[PDB]
């Protein structure tokens, strides 16, 4: 909301700087985004009288004749340069901002334009530029330097917060302030009305939609621009001053968080009605724009006989045929209170955001439209010489607003802070508030205009804000933890620990959107994405990732285009979405391989990754073995589910060759798996003090039976007192029958207690060649040395 | 096609010592309570680990501490401002000459704890070592009352043992505190009370010292109006109760087969 | 924060959809409602209140989504630290306490904080404070905060 | 005595007074994470040593030793650290070994050392032969450290 410096003050009249104010609302709760200095006015712009208006023969052009202290002439094209306004006239020699081209005197289409006549972008006060600036005739005495006029103001950005609405008005803004001390001054609505019957009634269909509704009467009308002062406020506000009622209409808006609207009564007919609008009903608004109204669209209309038609889109924007103009005589003025949502949704429905729209969204005072009419009613009376009756014409009786009970020590418990009572009904006080009872627990009743004003909360909250903020002490809080709160942590604390080993293990962390393309479903082979998003960024982020590894191939290709990795060992973990929200962790494995720079020989593929991620578990303290299963998105013949303690968790493989291929891969190797991982309790086992017996022995295995199946069974059946367990060498061909092959294993048995007896060894290695056999394994070496 | 139930690369897995992690837990409990972990010297000046505690030469205290006295010239011992300390060397028989030196050098309000390695002269057995480890607690500024070093111990036990945990204290004796006290934490599991530590509020006569060297190197005095509480707590015995190790030995025996059991230990 | 409420407009939510989720409430049971995509952390505060009783001090990181334009200063997927504290007494005092050592932990002894009323439906008091940054200079706007709003302990009582 | 619990903003020069700690408490769990095995070893050194493993004599010595073999202060950490390879092999037969140890060491100041230590076949697949092991594989686990640590790292002869 724009905030001009020199309105406001003249509610606050002490206001110190526009520097101090921004300082002032701060503390109130509203930001200011910038300050402003606006009108600069050149010396070279005078005020003139256009005497007369002459158009010139076979142009679009006319010749004024100006009154600027000395009768000089100018030549303009602007559709409202008329006899009988005044001016803004840029003598030949100006610097104009808007051109930034010496204005001069020149000679077109036949006369000696001395000058220029402005219009409010050309001299810089408005986007405008469609026309010329219209002042009174008398506004100055012709030839006057514009600027002793219409002095530079700043204007402030001002944020205003939806639990402010009342702050939409440069008058609640003024209260505030009051609060803080300073003096308030409001505008006395000095009203000479008349008593006599409205010639018009009013006939409201649809309470729901205007809880509360007037109408006041104004005729003998004489419209005209508006004052200096007002366009001046006008266009700092941000709003293009168009005529005597208009103005003053949108001046009280801005003032006091009022919409309003004059309606022109040649069109009104017989009354106005507020009602909801017929399907197909048509309306032409005030933007020029022609409309078709939706039957929830809460309309202002008149009627005349047995005919309804609409005059303005309720709280939105008043219709274009019954705008006020200079013939205008008589109006019939709209001062209300509108449903809010009811306004919400025809102003989205309509693609429109207004000023008016804005505040009744908000919300406004619900008690404030008799006041408003007086407001607006007596600077018709003074500036469009108004005549006016002495009734309205009302219809809701809305209620006022209730008691709050308010603590004076709950505010300064809540806070921490010890503010004098007297010191916090005085403020709630300055307020508006009313204040009753003497304690401890008042009965405070706030202003109808302060809608956010209803929890004892609440009034602590302006006690704080009014004694400021800063006057808060500082504190720590001191308490024991109630029991249900202790090791809360320790799942995070998990998921983190298991961070930082992967990234000290040789792991690079990776983030990648949640979003996923449903069309991967598809390229990775993937069941299809259970959440979707209803209003998507792109078709390419439409869905929830179901998986990992997908983005984490994504961002592998995206970093080869870019630069060229010739390696890389990513990890990323996150949030994955099917049938329930769950925490995945996936790794990625790609390039040459680990080995020596130099040298040639290395490591890589499939069982550098089954490398790593032996050591995660090992440093994990966790089983980890991986056993054979097909999976859609991994190659058939590099293909495992991985089973942490015993449980599957994940897969581990190679990215399948036609996947690659689609997305211009080389091999890619990785996994996913389900956190969080299972959990090994410790089970100390006291090492044994005694030596431990070393045997070796190979198996003679067929080529198709997986290394664990012999593993698994070799220790199973290798008894109590196994120690170790390791493969030591894979060997396939003669003299072994063909498509078989032999595993040999490195044992070392041990006893806790005391040394082991040869008998028991031998035994050992026996109970094995016993099942080894029994499952159709050979022994190329038993007993080996 | 692939074995993918095959042994991968070798590469290495480490793991942490029990004790990093036993003083991890506990630096960990207390810096949620906001204590901030620093550390001392090993090689200690008799004027820290006795004199600036309140524990005379030929006093009947000195002997709760069996000390090893060191020599050799050329060593530098720098005081808690860099300056060049004297006294008789010897390795500290325990962390308490750390919170004369942190003091010295920092004001009050704060809370520290400081870990460390200590030294007694004693017979290596099953539950007693030489060589091993303590967490001291420092909590100093206007206000700090016994209450307060009561509330850190039950905060201790809680996060220790879980909500059916708690804490007792009995007065004992302590040359740098009084009131003293010797606490002790019920542990559910174990059905017992574990004999945890020393504690108390710090002895006039140590912020006097405190305030006596800070002058001797130009700095104003900054304990004349404040209290605190001081504790401390061995690490090994909490460290094999917690993970079950038999023999207080083993922490620094290096043994693999021993150091590898604590690999899985978060 | 209702519907159609004015205050619903601070947070431009990403609606989804799809049958056959399970979304689990904080005590595992069975939640329903609209799905979305959190617009913020905020809603954890709610979750754990069910879950336990005061006094506490937690504090909440998380992904959150906002639809938006993805330019050199926002996202439409950014991160949150949210902060709840509650129990017997505590007061904003408390508050301005926390964010008071925050800076200092953050931006050295010559870090400074600042509050200024601000808007949520979820505090009264509200808050936006911003951390005095030495080095370069100038005030950050850091976050919201206050007190939390009798409407939020109601709504958790009442579930 | 009742229970309670203090409240209080620490003096300002009491501030990030943990940084040092905090910092040798992330290295030690990096290098965990990176491979390597941490062992604990006494302060205490055998004087003869310092012949042994060529080192300069240590500078500080015990009045009152537990036995000669600990009547010193060490000076370095990888003796110790050689010394409990030798115990590993003799007590269990350990075919390869990472090492690493962070300790106060003794000479002219007390000061706070790293040692490391590598030993056996390497690193490769069980089943193969081919390996990396030696002088390199240690030089690549140190340049991992450092590369994590975000430090340059050179060896010179
Ligand atoms: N657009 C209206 C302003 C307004 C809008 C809605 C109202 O209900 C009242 C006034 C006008 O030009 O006057
Ligand atoms: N320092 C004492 C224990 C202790 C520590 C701190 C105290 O406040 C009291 C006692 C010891 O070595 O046993
Ligand atoms: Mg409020």
């Amino acid at each position: 909301m724009r905030v001009p410096f020199s309105w406001l003050k003249a509610y606050v009249p002490e206001l110190e700087s526009p520097e101090v104010l921004e300082e002032r609302l701060a503390g109130l709760g509203f930001e200011t985004d910038r300050i402003e200095r606006v009108f600069p006015i050149p010396r070279g712009v005078v005020f003139a009288r256009v005497l007369e208006a002459h158009p010139i023969p076979g142009t679009r052009l006319k010749r004024l004749v100006l009154d600027a202290g000395r009768t000089v002439e100018v030549v303009s094209g602007a559709e409202n340069a008329r006899k009988g306004i005044g001016v803004a006239l840029a003598l030949p020699g100006t610097e104009l901002p808007g051109l930034g081209q010496k204005v001069g005197e020149r000679v077109i289409q036949g006369v000696r334009s001395f000058g220029m006549a402005l219009s409010p972008r050309e001299l810089g006060v408005g986007e405008y530029g469609g026309g010329l600036l219209e002042f009174p005739e008398d506004a100055l005495p012709p030839g006057t330097p514009l600027s002793e006029a219409w002095p530079e103001e700043v204007v402030l950005d001002l944020e205003v917060t939806p639990n402010r609405p009342d702050a939409l008005g440069l008058l609640g803004l003024a209260r505030d302030l009051h609060a803080l001390g300073y003096a308030l001054v409001e505008p006395e609505a000095a009203l000479k009305a008349e008593a006599l019957p409205l010639p018009f009634a009013l006939k409201v269909e649809d309470p729901e939609g205007a809880p509360h509704f007037t109408l006041g009467y104004a005729f003998g009308l004489r419209v005209a621009p508006s004052p200096l002062w007002m366009q001046r406020a006008l266009f700092a506000a941000g709003m293009r001053p168009i005529n005597n009622v208009v103005d003053v209409t949108n001046y009280v808006m801005l003032e006091r968080a009022q919409p309003m609207h004059a309606f022109d009564l040649r069109f009104v007919g017989e009354g106005i009605a507020v009602r909801r609008a017929r399907e197909g009903e048509r309306l032409k608004t005030l933007d020029g724009v022609e409309r078709t109204l939706h039957p929830e669209d809460l309309v202002i209309a008149g009627w005349r006989g047995e005919e309804s038609f609409p005059l303005g889109l309720a709280g939105v924007m008043g219709g274009a045929e019954s705008e006020v103009r200079e013939d205008t005589e008589a109006i019939a003025l709209e001062v209300a209170c509108f449903d809010p949502v009811s306004i919400r949704k025809t102003a989205r429905r309509h693609g429109l955001r207004t000023e008016a729209s804005h505040r009744f969204e908000r919300g406004v005072d619900p008690l404030g439209q008799v006041p408003a009419q007086r407001r607006a009613l007596s600077l018709l009376q003074a500036l469009a010489g108004a005549r006016v009756a002495e009734a309205l014409l009302e219809a809701g009786s809305p209620k006022p607003p209730e008691a709050i009970p308010f603590r004076p020590e709950y505010a300064n418990r809540l806070l921490g802070t010890s503010y004098p009572e007297a010191e916090q009904i005085a403020i709630l006080k300055r307020l508006g508030c009313r204040v009753e009872g003497e304690g401890p627990t008042y009965r405070v009743t706030p202003p109808s205009h302060r809608l956010d004003l209803r929890l004892e909360e609440d009034l602590v909250e302006e006690v704080a804000r009014i004694q400021g903020y800063e006057t808060i002490p500082l504190a720590l809080p001191a308490f024991f933890p109630a029991p249900d709160n202790r090791g809360v942590e320790a799942p995070y604390r998990k998921e983190q620990r298991l961070r930082e080993v992967l990234s000290g293990l040789g792991f690079q962390e990776v983030y990648t959107y949640s979003f996923m393309d449903p069309e991967d479903a598809r390229r990775f082979r993937l069941d299809p994405p259970r959440l979707l998003l209803l209003n998507p960024l792109a078709p390419e982020k439409a869905a929830l990732r179901t998986h990992l590894f997908p983005g984490l191939v994504r961002v592998l290709k995206e970093n080869l285009d870019l630069d060229r990795p010739e390696r890389a060992l990513l990890f990323e973990v996150g949030r994955v979405f099917r049938e329930r929200e769950e925490t995945h962790l996936a790794g990625l494995l790609f390039g040459e391989g680990v080995g020596l720079p130099w040298a040639k020989e290395r490591l890589s593929g499939y069982f550098l990754l089954k490398g790593y991620l032996e050591a995660l578990f090992a440093r994990l303290g966790l089983a980890f073995r991986v056993e054979a299963q097909a999976f859609p998105f991994l190659h058939p013949g590099v293909s495992g589910r991985v089973l942490v303690e015993g449980e599957e968790v994940g897969f581990l493989g190679a990215l399948h060759p036609e996947i690659a291929q689609e997305l211009e891969l080389p091999p890619v190797h990785l996994f996913e798996l389900r956190l969080p991982l299972p959990d090994k309790p410790l089970a100390f086992q006291d090492p044994s003090r005694h030596p431990a017996a070393f045997r070796d022995l190979a198996v003679v295995v067929p080529a198709p039976t997986p290394y664990g199946e012999v593993e698994a069974l070799v220790r199973e059946a290798a008894g109590p007192y196994l120690e170790s367990l390791a493969l030591f060498d894979l060997y396939q061909g003669p003299p072994l029958p063909e498509g078989h092959k032999s595993l040999a294993f490195h044992l070392r048995f041990r006893h806790p207690k005391r040394t082991l007896r040869d008998e028991e060894v031998e035994e050992a290695v026996s109970r094995v060649a016993e099942a080894l056999r029994a499952r159709g394994f050979g022994l190329r070496g038993l007993d080996t040395p | 096609r692939v074995d993918v139930s095959l042994p991968g690369a070798s590469l290495f897995s480490g793991g942490l010592h029990p004790i990093t992690l036993m003083e991890r837990e506990l630096v960990e409990i207390f810096r949620a309570l906001g204590y901030q972990a620093v550390e001392g010297p090993e090689v200690e000046s008799e004027f820290f680990n006795f004199d600036a505690l309140n524990i005379p030469e030929h006093h009947p205290a000195r002997d709760m501490w069996d000390t090893f006295w060191l020599t050799g010239e050329g060593f530098r011992l720098e005081g808690p401002l860099g300056e060049e300390v004297e006294g008789r060397l010897l390795l500290r028989t325990h962390t308490s000459p750390m919170q004369v030196r942190y003091m010295v050098a920092h004001t009050p309000p704060f809370r520290i704890v400081v870990p460390g390695r200590v030294f007694r002269f004693e017979q290596t057995d099953a539950t007693h070592e030489a060589v091993f480890h303590q967490l001291e607690g420092l909590v100093v500024g206007e206000g700090i009352a016994m209450a307060h070093l009561k509330g850190a111990i039950y905060e201790l036990a809680q996060a220790l043992f879980g909500p059916d945990s708690k804490v007792r204290f009995q007065p004992v004796y302590f040359p740098f505190v009084e009131p003293g006290a010797q606490f002790a934490v019920w542990w559910p599991e174990g059905g017992k009370w574990l004999e945890l530590g020393g504690a108390g509020m710090v002895h006039p006569k140590v912020f006097q010292a405190v305030d006596a060297y800070r002058e001797r190197l130009g700095l104003p005095p900054a304990y004349r109006g404040v209290t605190g509480f001081a504790f401390g707590l061995g690490v090994e015995r909490l460290a094999m109760l917690r993970y079950g190790i038999p023999d207080i030995r083993y922490f620094f025996g290096g043994r693999l087969k021993f150091l590898e059991q604590f690999k899985g230990v978060l």
